[PDB]
C-alpha cells in the first residue's frame, strides 16, 4: 500500500532507521540520492536492511548507485534494482508514497 | 496516473530538484499526466532566470523550463516562500517596490493553496527534498 | 474526502521546515479535507512549550501551533517512543484546544500521544503525505 | 583577534547565517576585527537585494547590510557559486548578458581566492553551514 | 586548543558521535542550533555525553536551548551555558575552530 | 607558514559539499600553505572508483580528485574506520598520483588510509579547518 523512499545515507542520517520501523507487512521501500548507500552489501547496516527483505519489499535506484560508484553486484541479494521508469511504476503500483527526509 | 510534484530545495545544492525532474520526464514520457509542480521552501529558487551554470554540467532552470514547454505542464513557485527568498515577478515587483524582477517566464508565482490543490487533484504527491 | 497526513520529523529553528510545513496546514484547513498532522522523531521538538527565542533573534511562531483547533484540526498525533527517546512526556508539549462548535463539545487538549502501531495504521490510512 | 566567517547556507533555510550574524556582532561589539565575510555554496544568497520579509520578524539581508555599514565590513560572494544560483552584479549581468541585477551594493563578488586569502590573514576560521 | 563545534541533533545526525570520537584530551565542544539537544538530561544520548565531560570542557549556547524550549536547569551538569559573546571567547581561547556539520 | 586540513565528511552528488569543496582546494593550492585533505564518513564516498554519472543527467566530477598531485596535494588522508563501516577497503578508492618534480621522485598513489588516533593528531596540527 505504503512506498515509502528514503533519500539519506543511513550512516549519516537516522531515517533509514525510522522508515524501517514503521513500515509494514506487505509495503515497499525505496533507497535513491544517498539513500543508495543502505543497499550495499558489506556496509555496517547489511544486518538490519537484510532482516526488513522479511516483511517488506525493498528496491534502489540504479542511476544513484552507478553514479556513486557501485554495480547491481555490490547490492544486497533480495534489493531489486530499478531506473526512472521503475520508481516512476513503484508509485503507481503502490497506494500512497511517503518520503523520508 | 495523475502527479503532484513537491520540491523543496534549491538547484544544485541538493539532488532534490534534479531527481523530480528525471521522475518527471520518466513520468510524462510513459503517458501519465503532471497536474502541478510545486516549488516550495528553497525550492522556489529553482525559478530564476538569472543562473549562468557551467556549461559542461546541466542548466538546472532552463531543463525545467523545456520540459514545462513540451509538455504544458503548470510549475508554481510559493509566493510566501518567494518573499522571503528573493524570487520576483512583475505582480511582486509592483507590490512590493523591488527595481527589477528575476523569475523565468515558464513559472508563476501562487498561492500556497495551489499545493493542497495539487495534492487533492492528483493521484499521487511524490515529495522530493533533504 | 482524502486524508492528508502532515508528516513533521525536523526540530524547530534550525531550519525552516517546521514554520513552513505549519503554513501548509493553516493554508489546507480550507479545503475541509480529513487532515491529520503526526510528528515523528526530532519532529516532537515542535510542540515543546516555553519556548523563548530572543535571544536567537528570530519570531517565536510556537504560538501558532496551539491555533490549529481554530482551523479544524482534530487529528493532532505525537510518537511516544520519539518522546521517550529524548526524555519527554505530554507534559513538555503544548496543549491545543479545539471545540466543536457544531456540537458544542469543548475540549481542552487534542493532542494525541499514541504508539508505533498506531502511527504505522495512520499512515496505511493516509491517501497523501506532506513531507518536509 | 581577527576573524573570518564562511557562510555555506542561503537565508531562513538554514539558521547558519542568522548564527553567523550573531557571531560577527558579539565579536564586533568585543572589539574583534572581522577581516571577511565570505559566502560560499548557497550562502551567496545572502547578498540579493530582492528580498521581502515578513516585517515582524527579521530582514536577514538588510541586517547583514547594516552591520557592514557600521563596521565597514567587506562580504564576499563567490563568483562560481553566485553564477550557479543567480547573484548577479553589474559586471556578471554585462559579461552573462542578462537583462537584470540583483545583488545587494554591500556585498561584492569575487574569486574563491578570497576566501582562502581569508583563512591566512586572519586569526579564526569560523564556519557556519548545515 | 581545538574548539569543536556541533550544530546538529545527536537523534538526526552522526556529527555529534564523530566529534566525541575524535576531540582530544583538553580540547573544547560547543553545541548549538539543532545541537542544544545533546546537552538535555534525560536523552538517550545522556551517558556517552556525560562520558566525555571526562576529557572535554562541553558548552552549550544558551540563545539555542530557550529558543527550543530548554531552560539551564534541563542541562546535563557539567556542561557550561555560554552566550554569543561566550561563543566568540572559546573561539579566541582555543587555538582553532573545527565545526562538524 | 600555515596548516590548513580539509574536512571532507559528506557523500558525493546528494549534494554540492562534495564537487565545490573540491574546488577551494584547487584554488587553495596555489596559496602554498601546507595543506592536507581528510576525508572522514561518508566523506570516503568522494573518492570511490567507478562513477558513471551518466543515468542522473550530473557531470561525472570524480577525474578532478586524481589530478590533486599536479597542485601539489601530497597529504590525502582516509579515515580506516570509516572505511570499515562502509565496507570497503583502499581498493574501492582511485588512486592520486604524485611526482615532486624538485627531486624526481614519483609515488604512484599519495592516498593514505590513517586509524582514529592519526586523525585526531592531524586536526590538532591544523591551524585552519574548512567545513562543508
Amino acid at each position: 500500500s505504503i512506498l515509502h523512499t528514503v533519500n539519506k545515507s543511513p550512516f549519516e542520517r537516522n531515517s533509514l532507521e525510522s522508515c524501517l520501523k514503521f513500515a509494514t507487512e506487505g509495503a515497499s521501500v525505496l533507497l535513491f540520492e544517498d539513500g543508495i548507500y543502505a543497499a550495499l552489501a558489506g556496509t555496517r547496516v547489511e544486518s538490519q536492511v537484510t532482516e526488513a527483505l522479511g516483511k517488506l519489499k525493498l528496491y534502489v535506484l540504479g542511476p544513484d548507485l552507478k553514479a556513486r560508484g557501485f554495480s547491481d553486484e555490490r547490492v544486497i541479494p533480495g534489493i531489486s534494482v530499478v531506473d526512472y521508469a521503475g520508481f516512476v511504476d513503484l508509485t503507481t503500483e503502490c497506494d500512497t508514497v511517503q518520503a523520508w527526509l | 496516473m495523475k502527479f503532484a510534484l513537491q520540491i523543496n530545495e534549491g538547484p544544485y545544492q541538493h539532488q532534490a530538484s534534479d531527481s523530480a525532474y528525471q521522475f518527471a520526464k520518466a513520468a510524462l514520457e510513459k503517458g501519465h499526466e503532471i497536474f502541478r509542480v510545486f516549488f516550495y521552501h528553497d525550492g522556489v529558487n529553482n525559478s530564476t532566470r538569472l543562473t549562468t551554470p557551467p556549461q559542461d554540467d546541466r542548466h538546472i532552470v532552463n531543463r525545467w523550463a523545456e520540459l514545462a514547454e513540451q509538455y504544458e505542464l503548470d510549475m508554481v513557485v510559493c509566493v510566501a516562500a518567494a518573499q522571503r527568498r528573493g524570487i520576483v515577478d512583475e505582480g511582486e515587483a509592483s507590490r512590493n517596490g523591488k527595481d527589477a524582477t528575476n523569475i523565468h517566464p515558464k513559472f508563476r508565482i501562487s498561492g500556497l493553496g495551489q499545493l493542497v490543490e495539487a495534492a487533492i487533484q492528483a493521484d499521487r504527491l511524490v515529495v522530493f527534498g533533504d | 474526502v482524502k486524508k492528508f497526513m502532515y508528516l513533521n520529523r525536523k526540530a524547530p529553528y534550525g531550519t525552516i521546515y517546521a514554520w513552513e510545513a505549519l503554513e501548509v496546514v493553516l493554508i489546507g484547513a480550507a479545503f475541509d479535507q480529513d487532515v491529520c498532522v503526526l510528528f515523528l522523531d526530532d519532529g516532537v521538538y515542535q510542540l515543546t512549550r516555553g519556548q523563548d527565542t530572543k535571544g536567537i533573534g528570530m519570531k517565536n511562531f510556537s504560538p501558532t501551533y496551539r491555533t490549529l483547533g481554530d482551523y479544524e484540526v482534530r487529528r493532532i498525533y505525537v510518537d511516544r517512543d520519539s518522546l521517550e527517546a529524548r526524555g519527554l512526556t505530554q507534559d513538555d508539549l503544548v496543549e491545543i484546544a479545539f471545540e466543536d462548535m457544531e456540537t458544542e463539545e469543548e475540549f481542552d487538549n487534542i493532542v494525541e500521544v499514541i504508539d508505533s502501531a498506531r502511527v504505522s495504521e495512520l499512515m496505511n490510512e493516509s491517501d497523501a503525505v506532506f513531507s518536509f
